[PDB]
């Protein structure tokens, strides 16, 4: 990890992004990790097409 | 039970009964040990906690 913060400001001011935006962020990168998989394994265009 | 104002009056009686200097040395050393245990107690947040 390169950055480290604290959602201690949430229970105090309603900037719920720290809990959430982070959660979903990793989600979208996860899908990318399988794209990573479906290419690093030398897969045909049909597999990743579906 | 140890609390913010509790540990506050800790040093207050310490000073109002003994003196200044003993309070100085006191404060410093606690600071170092305090940080140690604070590390061991990483208060997590974000969806998960």
């Amino acid at each position: 990890v390169d950055i480290v913060l604290n959602p201690l400001g949430v229970p105090s001011r309603m900037n719920i992004g720290q809990i959430l935006e982070t959660h979903l962020g990793m989600a979208a990168k996860g899908i990318g990790d399988k794209i990573n998989a479906m290419l690093k394994q030398q897969q045909e265009v049909a597999k990743l097409r579906e | 039970a140890l609390g913010k104002k509790a540990i506050s009056k800790m040093l207050n009686t310490c000073y109002r009964i003994l003196g200044l200097k003993p309070t100085v040395i006191f404060a410093d050393q606690i600071m170092y040990t305090g940080f140690a245990y604070a590390a061991r107690s990483g208060a997590s947040v974000g969806i998960d906690d």
